[PDB]
Protein backbone atom coordinates (compact mmCIF):
# COMPACT_ATOMS: atom_id res chain seq x y z
CA UNK A 1 0.00 0.00 0.00
CA UNK A 2 2.56 2.52 1.23
CA UNK A 3 5.11 2.38 -1.14
CA UNK A 4 7.14 5.33 1.36
CA UNK A 5 7.27 2.92 3.56
CA UNK A 6 8.05 0.10 1.15
CA UNK A 7 11.38 2.27 0.18
CA UNK A 8 12.62 2.22 3.48
CA UNK A 9 11.88 -0.95 3.97
CA UNK A 10 13.78 -2.01 0.62
CA UNK A 11 15.48 0.74 -1.37
CA UNK A 12 13.23 0.42 -4.32
CA UNK A 13 12.09 3.69 -5.19
CA UNK A 14 8.15 4.58 -5.18
CA UNK A 15 8.02 5.48 -8.99
CA UNK A 16 9.57 1.75 -9.81
CA UNK A 17 5.80 0.77 -8.88
CA UNK A 18 4.29 3.13 -11.82
CA UNK A 19 3.08 0.91 -14.43
CA UNK A 20 3.34 1.82 -18.40
CA UNK A 21 6.37 3.95 -17.39
CA UNK A 22 -3.77 7.39 -31.81
CA UNK A 23 -2.44 8.82 -35.08
CA UNK A 24 0.24 10.25 -32.93
CA UNK A 25 2.45 8.62 -35.24
CA UNK A 26 0.74 10.72 -38.18
CA UNK A 27 2.51 13.86 -36.73
CA UNK A 28 5.84 12.07 -36.14
CA UNK A 29 5.87 11.93 -39.25
CA UNK A 30 4.66 15.27 -40.30
CA UNK A 31 7.51 16.83 -37.46
CA UNK A 32 9.83 14.13 -39.34
CA UNK A 33 8.95 15.75 -42.72
CA UNK A 34 9.29 19.48 -41.85
CA UNK A 35 12.46 19.03 -39.83
CA UNK A 36 15.35 20.91 -41.12
CA UNK A 37 18.69 18.79 -41.22
CA UNK A 38 20.79 18.89 -38.29
CA UNK A 39 22.82 22.00 -37.90
CA UNK A 40 25.80 22.03 -35.19
CA UNK A 41 28.80 24.20 -33.98
CA UNK A 42 31.73 23.68 -31.48
CA UNK A 43 31.39 26.74 -29.60
CA UNK A 44 32.93 27.47 -25.91
CA UNK A 45 29.26 29.25 -24.90
CA UNK A 46 31.62 31.44 -22.09
CA UNK A 47 33.56 32.81 -24.77
CA UNK A 48 31.61 32.99 -27.97
CA UNK A 49 28.83 36.09 -28.65
CA UNK A 50 25.59 34.33 -28.48
CA UNK A 51 24.02 36.94 -31.21
CA UNK A 52 26.43 35.56 -34.20
CA UNK A 53 23.53 32.47 -33.71
CA UNK A 54 20.74 33.73 -35.74
CA UNK A 55 17.53 34.01 -36.78
CA UNK A 56 15.78 34.11 -33.59
CA UNK A 57 14.95 31.25 -32.16
CA UNK A 58 11.34 29.37 -31.26
CA UNK A 59 12.36 27.32 -28.97
CA UNK A 60 15.66 26.91 -27.05
CA UNK A 61 16.67 23.72 -24.96
CA UNK A 62 19.51 25.01 -22.85
CA UNK A 63 21.26 22.00 -20.71
CA UNK A 64 24.16 23.61 -18.62
CA UNK A 65 26.63 21.58 -17.09
CA UNK A 66 25.84 21.45 -13.52
CA UNK A 67 28.21 20.29 -10.86
CA UNK A 68 25.59 18.40 -9.85
CA UNK A 69 25.35 16.15 -12.65
CA UNK A 70 28.72 14.93 -11.50
CA UNK A 71 29.24 13.52 -7.98
CA UNK A 72 31.78 9.93 -8.45
CA UNK A 73 34.18 22.48 -16.32
CA UNK A 74 30.49 22.84 -14.83
CA UNK A 75 28.64 25.63 -14.90
CA UNK A 76 27.17 27.09 -11.97
CA UNK A 77 23.99 29.47 -11.50
CA UNK A 78 26.03 32.67 -11.63
CA UNK A 79 27.79 31.68 -15.01
CA UNK A 80 24.07 30.55 -16.71
CA UNK A 81 22.10 34.12 -15.09
CA UNK A 82 24.58 36.00 -17.10
CA UNK A 83 24.19 34.00 -20.55
CA UNK A 84 22.16 36.78 -22.77
CA UNK A 85 19.37 34.24 -24.21
CA UNK A 86 16.88 37.10 -24.63
CA UNK A 87 19.22 37.97 -27.11
CA UNK A 88 18.39 35.50 -29.93
CA UNK A 89 14.84 34.56 -28.85
CA UNK A 90 12.45 34.87 -30.73
CA UNK A 91 9.97 37.55 -29.46
CA UNK A 92 6.83 34.87 -29.22
CA UNK A 93 9.47 31.65 -28.06
CA UNK A 94 9.60 29.16 -25.39
CA UNK A 95 12.67 27.93 -23.42
CA UNK A 96 13.37 24.19 -21.25
CA UNK A 97 15.86 24.56 -19.11
CA UNK A 98 17.45 21.81 -17.13
CA UNK A 99 17.97 22.48 -13.50
CA UNK A 100 18.90 19.62 -11.24
CA UNK A 101 16.90 18.62 -8.15
CA UNK A 102 18.80 21.26 -5.35
CA UNK A 103 19.11 25.55 -6.04
CA UNK A 104 18.20 25.56 -9.59
CA UNK A 105 14.80 24.75 -8.98
CA UNK A 106 14.90 28.06 -7.64
CA UNK A 107 17.85 30.15 -9.47
CA UNK A 108 16.28 28.39 -12.88
CA UNK A 109 13.22 30.13 -12.35
CA UNK A 110 14.79 33.94 -11.80
CA UNK A 111 16.66 32.64 -15.28
CA UNK A 112 13.76 32.45 -16.78
CA UNK A 113 12.03 35.64 -15.73
CA UNK A 114 16.14 37.20 -15.83
CA UNK A 115 15.24 36.33 -19.97
CA UNK A 116 11.37 37.21 -20.54
CA UNK A 117 9.55 34.08 -19.63
CA UNK A 118 7.40 33.23 -17.76
CA UNK A 119 7.57 29.80 -15.99
CA UNK A 120 4.30 28.20 -17.87
CA UNK A 121 5.01 23.94 -17.12
CA UNK A 122 7.36 22.31 -14.43
CA UNK A 123 8.28 18.78 -16.18
CA UNK A 124 10.22 16.54 -13.54
CA UNK A 125 12.38 13.47 -15.28
CA UNK A 126 11.77 10.65 -12.46
CA UNK A 127 14.55 8.19 -11.98
CA UNK A 128 13.76 4.29 -11.23
CA UNK A 129 16.43 2.35 -9.48
CA UNK A 130 14.59 -1.07 -10.06
CA UNK A 131 18.20 -2.54 -10.87
CA UNK A 132 19.97 -1.39 -8.53
CA UNK A 133 17.57 -1.00 -5.28
CA UNK A 134 19.43 0.42 -2.16
CA UNK A 135 22.61 2.08 -3.18
CA UNK A 136 21.80 5.62 -2.68
CA UNK A 137 24.29 9.27 -2.63
CA UNK A 138 25.53 11.39 -0.64
CA UNK A 139 23.22 13.88 0.58
CA UNK A 140 23.28 17.47 -0.71
CA UNK A 141 23.95 19.06 2.95
CA UNK A 142 20.65 20.88 2.99
CA UNK A 143 18.67 17.66 1.12
CA UNK A 144 15.86 16.36 3.49
CA UNK A 145 15.13 13.28 1.04
CA UNK A 146 17.01 11.47 -1.34
CA UNK A 147 16.30 13.56 -4.64
CA UNK A 148 15.72 10.59 -7.40
CA UNK A 149 14.33 13.38 -10.09
CA UNK A 150 15.22 16.55 -11.98
CA UNK A 151 13.09 19.44 -13.52
CA UNK A 152 13.73 20.84 -17.20
CA UNK A 153 10.95 24.32 -16.46
CA UNK A 154 9.25 25.77 -19.71
CA UNK A 155 8.89 28.86 -19.85
CA UNK A 156 7.11 31.00 -22.80
CA UNK A 157 7.46 34.78 -23.61
CA UNK A 158 5.12 36.79 -26.00
CA UNK A 159 1.45 35.68 -26.57
CA UNK A 160 -0.75 15.38 -26.39
CA UNK A 161 2.19 15.06 -23.17
CA UNK A 162 2.08 14.37 -19.57
CA UNK A 163 4.46 16.55 -17.55
CA UNK A 164 6.87 13.61 -16.23
CA UNK A 165 9.45 11.26 -18.11
CA UNK A 166 10.27 8.15 -16.09
CA UNK A 167 12.91 6.31 -16.86
CA UNK A 168 15.37 4.34 -15.09
CA UNK A 169 18.25 5.84 -13.32
CA UNK A 170 21.42 6.40 -15.58
CA UNK A 171 24.70 4.81 -14.79
CA UNK A 172 27.12 7.20 -12.69
CA UNK A 173 29.10 9.63 -14.22
CA UNK A 174 26.62 9.47 -17.25
CA UNK A 175 25.00 13.29 -18.05
CA UNK A 176 22.47 12.65 -20.58
CA UNK A 177 19.22 13.53 -20.27
CA UNK A 178 16.04 11.31 -21.44
CA UNK A 179 15.53 11.78 -25.52
CA UNK A 180 11.81 11.75 -24.67
CA UNK A 181 12.28 15.68 -23.94
CA UNK A 182 12.68 16.00 -27.46
CA UNK A 183 9.27 14.11 -27.92
CA UNK A 184 7.72 16.51 -26.06
CA UNK A 185 9.11 19.75 -27.40
CA UNK A 186 8.42 18.92 -31.15
CA UNK A 187 4.96 17.62 -30.41
CA UNK A 188 3.87 21.48 -28.69
CA UNK A 189 4.48 22.14 -32.16
CA UNK A 190 5.97 26.02 -31.29
CA UNK A 191 8.21 26.52 -34.67
CA UNK A 192 10.99 25.13 -36.67
CA UNK A 193 14.02 27.25 -34.93
CA UNK A 194 15.33 24.91 -32.19
CA UNK A 195 18.29 25.00 -30.41
CA UNK A 196 19.86 23.01 -28.23
CA UNK A 197 22.75 25.12 -25.59
CA UNK A 198 25.08 22.85 -24.51
CA UNK A 199 24.19 19.77 -26.49
CA UNK A 200 26.71 17.10 -27.53
CA UNK A 201 27.48 14.48 -30.42
CA UNK A 202 25.21 12.50 -28.67
CA UNK A 203 22.44 14.78 -29.07
CA UNK A 204 22.41 16.09 -32.64
CA UNK A 205 19.49 15.59 -34.12
CA UNK A 206 17.06 16.47 -37.36
CA UNK A 207 15.01 19.96 -36.60
CA UNK A 208 17.15 21.06 -34.19
CA UNK A 209 20.56 23.70 -34.51
CA UNK A 210 23.20 21.94 -31.29
CA UNK A 211 25.91 24.03 -30.21
CA UNK A 212 28.09 23.30 -27.18
CA UNK A 213 32.07 22.84 -26.42
CA UNK A 214 32.20 19.29 -26.91
CA UNK A 215 31.30 18.84 -30.49
CA UNK A 216 34.13 17.38 -32.71
CA UNK A 217 32.44 18.27 -35.60
CA UNK A 218 30.96 21.97 -37.08
CA UNK A 219 28.61 22.61 -40.28
CA UNK A 220 26.91 25.85 -39.08
CA UNK A 221 26.47 28.36 -41.47
CA UNK A 222 23.68 31.32 -40.46
CA UNK A 223 23.18 32.14 -44.26
CA UNK A 224 22.50 28.84 -44.99
CA UNK A 225 20.55 28.11 -41.77
CA UNK A 226 18.37 31.11 -42.19
CA UNK A 227 17.51 29.91 -45.87
CA UNK A 228 15.65 27.03 -44.48
CA UNK A 229 12.87 29.27 -43.08
CA UNK A 230 12.70 31.71 -45.69
CA UNK A 231 8.97 32.39 -47.40
CA UNK A 232 6.85 30.91 -48.22
CA UNK A 233 7.63 28.84 -44.81
CA UNK A 234 8.78 31.32 -42.36
CA UNK A 235 5.67 30.80 -39.84
CA UNK A 236 5.59 27.12 -40.37
CA UNK A 237 4.42 25.13 -37.24
CA UNK A 238 6.83 21.99 -37.76
CA UNK A 239 3.95 20.10 -37.70
CA UNK A 240 2.23 20.45 -40.75
CA UNK A 241 2.39 19.70 -44.55
CA UNK A 242 5.99 20.67 -46.44
CA UNK A 243 4.36 23.94 -49.21
CA UNK A 244 4.58 22.59 -52.62
CA UNK A 245 6.99 24.20 -54.77
CA UNK A 246 8.26 23.78 -58.59
CA UNK B 1 5.96 10.89 22.28
CA UNK B 2 2.48 10.13 21.23
CA UNK B 3 0.47 12.73 21.78
CA UNK B 4 -3.36 12.39 20.48
CA UNK B 5 -5.18 14.53 17.89
CA UNK B 6 -5.85 18.35 18.59
CA UNK B 7 -7.57 20.91 16.54
CA UNK B 8 -9.02 24.31 16.02
CA UNK B 9 -11.64 25.03 13.82
CA UNK B 10 -10.99 29.09 12.42
CA UNK B 11 -10.45 31.18 9.83
CA UNK B 12 -6.45 31.02 10.03
CA UNK B 13 -6.41 34.40 9.21
CA UNK B 14 -7.62 35.79 12.37
CA UNK B 15 -6.61 32.99 14.65
CA UNK B 16 -3.55 34.24 17.05
CA UNK B 17 -1.05 31.44 16.81
CA UNK B 18 1.24 32.67 19.31
CA UNK B 19 -1.13 30.85 21.49
CA UNK B 20 0.22 27.32 20.49
CA UNK B 21 3.91 27.50 20.70
CA UNK B 22 6.62 25.96 18.28
CA UNK B 23 6.51 23.17 16.34
CA UNK B 24 9.32 20.74 14.41
CA UNK B 25 7.22 21.06 11.26
CA UNK B 26 4.56 23.00 9.83
CA UNK B 27 2.35 21.66 6.62
CA UNK B 28 -0.05 24.08 5.03
CA UNK B 29 -2.13 23.62 1.55
CA UNK B 30 -3.32 26.60 0.84
CA UNK B 31 -6.88 27.71 -0.92
CA UNK B 32 -4.33 30.24 -3.26
CA UNK B 33 -5.63 32.38 -5.46
CA UNK B 34 -5.09 30.62 -8.83
CA UNK B 35 -6.18 33.52 -10.85
CA UNK B 36 -9.79 32.02 -11.75
CA UNK B 37 -13.37 31.22 -10.43
CA UNK B 38 -13.17 28.51 -7.88
CA UNK B 39 -16.13 26.96 -5.56
CA UNK B 40 -14.52 27.59 -2.38
CA UNK B 41 -12.94 30.67 -0.60
CA UNK B 42 -9.21 31.56 -1.69
CA UNK B 43 -6.82 33.74 0.25
CA UNK B 44 -5.69 36.77 -1.62
CA UNK B 45 -1.48 36.95 -2.18
CA UNK B 46 -1.45 39.59 0.84
CA UNK B 47 -3.47 37.63 3.10
CA UNK B 48 -1.04 34.49 2.23
CA UNK B 49 2.18 36.60 2.84
CA UNK B 50 0.62 38.20 6.44
CA UNK B 51 0.08 34.63 7.81
CA UNK B 52 2.13 34.76 10.97
CA UNK B 53 4.04 31.41 10.18
CA UNK B 54 6.86 32.82 11.40
CA UNK B 55 5.78 33.19 15.34
CA UNK B 56 5.51 28.92 15.11
CA UNK B 57 8.76 27.63 15.16
CA UNK B 58 12.76 28.59 15.38
CA UNK B 59 13.88 25.34 14.54
CA UNK B 60 12.33 23.08 11.68
CA UNK B 61 10.80 22.23 8.27
CA UNK B 62 7.83 23.83 6.16
CA UNK B 63 6.18 21.54 3.99
CA UNK B 64 3.88 24.05 1.23
CA UNK B 65 1.60 22.73 -1.38
CA UNK B 66 1.81 24.55 -4.78
CA UNK B 67 0.67 24.51 -7.98
CA UNK B 68 -0.04 26.93 -10.99
CA UNK B 69 1.61 30.27 -9.93
CA UNK B 70 1.55 29.15 -6.50
CA UNK B 71 4.97 27.48 -7.40
CA UNK B 72 6.07 30.99 -7.38
CA UNK B 73 4.36 32.62 -4.85
CA UNK B 74 4.72 29.80 -2.76
CA UNK B 75 8.38 30.30 -3.00
CA UNK B 76 8.09 34.08 -2.33
CA UNK B 77 5.96 33.15 0.83
CA UNK B 78 8.37 30.49 2.03
CA UNK B 79 11.70 32.96 1.78
CA UNK B 80 9.73 36.11 3.11
CA UNK B 81 8.29 33.71 6.32
CA UNK B 82 11.93 33.14 6.69
CA UNK B 83 12.79 29.42 5.21
CA UNK B 84 15.23 28.58 2.92
CA UNK B 85 13.92 25.90 0.34
CA UNK B 86 16.00 22.80 0.38
CA UNK B 87 13.93 20.12 -1.71
CA UNK B 88 10.26 19.50 -3.63
CA UNK B 89 8.06 16.18 -3.20
CA UNK B 90 6.09 15.41 -6.23
CA UNK B 91 3.08 13.37 -5.16
CA UNK B 92 2.63 10.72 -8.68
CA UNK B 93 -1.56 10.65 -8.80
CA UNK B 94 -2.47 6.76 -10.12
CA UNK B 95 -5.58 5.05 -9.79
CA UNK B 96 -6.11 1.79 -8.08
CA UNK B 97 -4.14 -0.13 -10.46
CA UNK B 98 -0.67 1.95 -10.50
CA UNK B 99 -1.47 4.09 -13.42
CA UNK B 100 -0.72 7.85 -13.65
CA UNK B 101 -4.32 10.06 -13.45
CA UNK B 102 -3.60 12.60 -16.13
CA UNK B 103 -5.57 15.85 -16.22
CA UNK B 104 -5.56 18.64 -18.05
CA UNK B 105 -6.53 21.89 -17.73
CA UNK B 106 -7.14 25.11 -20.43
CA UNK B 107 -4.35 27.62 -20.62
CA UNK B 108 -1.73 24.70 -20.23
CA UNK B 109 0.67 22.81 -22.94
CA UNK B 110 0.93 19.56 -20.54
CA UNK B 111 -1.29 17.25 -18.76
CA UNK B 112 0.06 17.37 -15.07
CA UNK B 113 0.43 14.06 -13.54
CA UNK B 114 1.58 15.54 -10.39
CA UNK B 115 1.51 17.81 -7.37
CA UNK B 116 4.34 19.57 -5.89
CA UNK B 117 5.02 20.52 -2.00
CA UNK B 118 7.72 22.67 -1.20
CA UNK B 119 10.30 21.68 1.56
CA UNK B 120 11.94 24.93 3.82
CA UNK B 121 14.01 25.00 6.17
CA UNK B 122 14.11 27.66 8.71
CA UNK B 123 17.08 27.68 11.62
CA UNK B 124 18.97 24.94 13.27
CA UNK B 125 17.25 21.78 13.16
CA UNK B 126 18.63 19.16 14.93
CA UNK B 127 17.81 15.53 15.31
CA UNK B 128 16.16 15.12 12.00
CA UNK B 129 16.58 11.81 10.12
CA UNK B 130 17.17 13.11 6.51
CA UNK B 131 17.48 10.83 3.50
CA UNK B 132 15.19 8.16 5.11
CA UNK B 133 12.81 8.87 2.36
CA UNK B 134 12.83 9.84 -1.31
CA UNK B 135 11.56 12.97 -3.14
CA UNK B 136 8.66 11.20 -4.92
CA UNK B 137 5.77 10.16 -3.52
CA UNK B 138 3.39 7.34 -5.45
CA UNK B 139 -0.29 6.76 -4.09
CA UNK B 140 -4.31 7.29 -5.36
CA UNK B 141 -6.31 9.79 -5.74
CA UNK B 142 -8.95 9.05 -3.16
CA UNK B 143 -11.05 12.09 -2.21
CA UNK B 144 -11.08 14.79 -4.64
CA UNK B 145 -8.53 17.49 -3.78
CA UNK B 146 -7.32 15.45 -1.09
CA UNK B 147 -3.55 14.71 -0.27
CA UNK B 148 -2.30 11.49 0.46
CA UNK B 149 -1.65 9.94 3.80
CA UNK B 150 1.76 9.19 2.67
CA UNK B 151 3.04 12.72 3.39
CA UNK B 152 2.23 12.18 7.41
CA UNK B 153 4.14 8.94 7.77
CA UNK B 154 7.36 10.50 5.47
CA UNK B 155 7.24 13.57 7.93
CA UNK B 156 7.16 11.39 11.08
CA UNK B 157 10.02 9.11 9.84
CA UNK B 158 12.09 12.64 9.68
CA UNK B 159 11.40 13.81 13.28
CA UNK B 160 9.38 11.54 15.03
CA UNK B 161 7.32 12.47 18.42
CA UNK B 162 7.89 15.86 17.73
CA UNK B 163 4.82 18.29 17.66
CA UNK B 164 3.53 19.37 14.30
CA UNK B 165 1.12 21.44 12.85
CA UNK B 166 -0.68 21.81 9.83
CA UNK B 167 -2.85 24.53 8.36
CA UNK B 168 -6.11 24.23 6.10
CA UNK B 169 -6.61 20.48 6.93
CA UNK B 170 -9.39 19.06 6.68
CA UNK B 171 -11.21 16.73 9.61
CA UNK B 172 -9.69 13.12 7.98
CA UNK B 173 -6.15 14.93 8.67
CA UNK B 174 -6.06 15.11 12.13
CA UNK B 175 -3.55 12.61 13.75
CA UNK B 176 -1.37 12.28 16.35
CA UNK B 177 1.64 14.38 17.28
CA UNK B 178 -0.62 17.12 14.99
CA UNK B 179 -2.39 20.27 15.77
CA UNK B 180 -5.11 20.69 12.76
CA UNK B 181 -6.42 23.80 11.59
CA UNK B 182 -8.83 24.91 9.36
CA UNK B 183 -12.54 26.02 8.93
CA UNK B 184 -14.30 22.84 8.11
CA UNK B 185 -13.11 21.13 11.78
CA UNK B 186 -15.50 20.74 14.08
CA UNK B 187 -15.23 23.04 17.08
CA UNK B 188 -12.33 22.95 19.32
CA UNK B 189 -10.18 19.80 20.70
CA UNK B 190 -7.14 20.56 22.76
CA UNK B 191 -5.20 18.66 25.23
CA UNK B 192 -1.73 20.13 25.58
CA UNK B 193 -2.14 21.99 28.95
CA UNK B 194 0.31 24.75 27.85
CA UNK B 195 -1.78 25.47 24.75
CA UNK B 196 -4.85 24.93 26.89
CA UNK B 197 -3.98 27.94 29.45
CA UNK B 198 -2.55 30.40 26.48
CA UNK B 199 -5.83 29.43 24.70
CA UNK B 200 -8.09 30.22 27.91
CA UNK B 201 -6.35 33.40 28.90
CA UNK B 202 -6.25 34.78 24.99
CA UNK B 203 -9.63 33.71 24.12
CA UNK B 204 -11.69 33.32 27.56
CA UNK B 205 -15.08 33.72 25.73
CA UNK B 206 -13.73 30.45 23.42
CA UNK B 207 -14.37 32.75 20.45
CA UNK B 208 -12.05 33.86 17.36
CA UNK B 209 -12.69 36.80 15.79
CA UNK B 210 -11.80 39.16 12.89
CA UNK B 211 -8.89 40.76 15.80
C1 LIG C 1 -10.40 31.07 2.50
O1 LIG C 1 -10.14 31.37 3.87
C2 LIG C 1 -9.84 30.35 4.71
C3 LIG C 1 -9.41 30.70 5.98
N1 LIG C 1 -9.06 29.81 6.92
C4 LIG C 1 -9.18 28.51 6.60
C5 LIG C 1 -9.58 28.05 5.35
C6 LIG C 1 -9.69 26.62 5.06
C7 LIG C 1 -9.98 25.97 3.90
N2 LIG C 1 -9.95 24.66 4.21
C8 LIG C 1 -10.23 23.54 3.32
C9 LIG C 1 -9.97 22.19 3.97
N3 LIG C 1 -9.44 23.72 2.11
C10 LIG C 1 -8.13 23.31 2.11
C11 LIG C 1 -7.38 23.43 1.01
C12 LIG C 1 -7.93 23.94 -0.16
N4 LIG C 1 -7.19 24.02 -1.31
C13 LIG C 1 -7.74 24.40 -2.62
C14 LIG C 1 -8.15 23.09 -3.27
C15 LIG C 1 -6.95 22.16 -3.46
C16 LIG C 1 -6.06 22.07 -2.21
N5 LIG C 1 -4.74 21.53 -2.53
C17 LIG C 1 -4.77 20.11 -2.93
C18 LIG C 1 -3.35 19.65 -3.23
C19 LIG C 1 -2.51 19.30 -2.00
C20 LIG C 1 -2.02 18.06 -2.75
C21 LIG C 1 -3.19 18.20 -3.69
C22 LIG C 1 -5.88 23.43 -1.50
C23 LIG C 1 -9.27 24.32 -0.19
C24 LIG C 1 -10.06 24.22 0.96
O2 LIG C 1 -11.25 24.57 1.02
N6 LIG C 1 -9.67 24.47 5.53
N7 LIG C 1 -9.52 25.68 6.04
C25 LIG C 1 -9.93 29.00 4.39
Amino acid sequence: NDYCQHFVDTGHRPQNFIRDVELIRLKDELIAKSNTPPMYLQADIEAFDIRELTPKFDVILLEPPLEEYYREKCWTWDDIMKLEIDEIAAPRSFIFLWCGSGEGLDLGRVCLRKWGYRRCEDICWIKTNKNNPGKTKTLDPKAVFQRTKEHCLMGIKGTVDIDLIITEEPEIGNIEKPVEIFHIIEHFCLGRRRLHLFGRDSTIRPGWLTVGPTLTNSNYNAETYASYFSAPNSYLTGCTEEIERL
Amino acid sequence: RLFPPQWICCDIRYLDVSILGKFAVVMADPPWDIHMELPYGTLTDDEMRRLNIPVLQDDGFLFLWVTGRAMELGRECLNLWGYERVDEIIWVKTNQLQRIIRTGRTGHWLNHGKEHCLVGVKGNPQGFNQGLDCDVIVAEVRSTSHKPDEIYGMIERLSPGTRKIELFGRPHNVQPNWITLGNQLDGIHLLDPDVVARFKQRYPDGIISKP
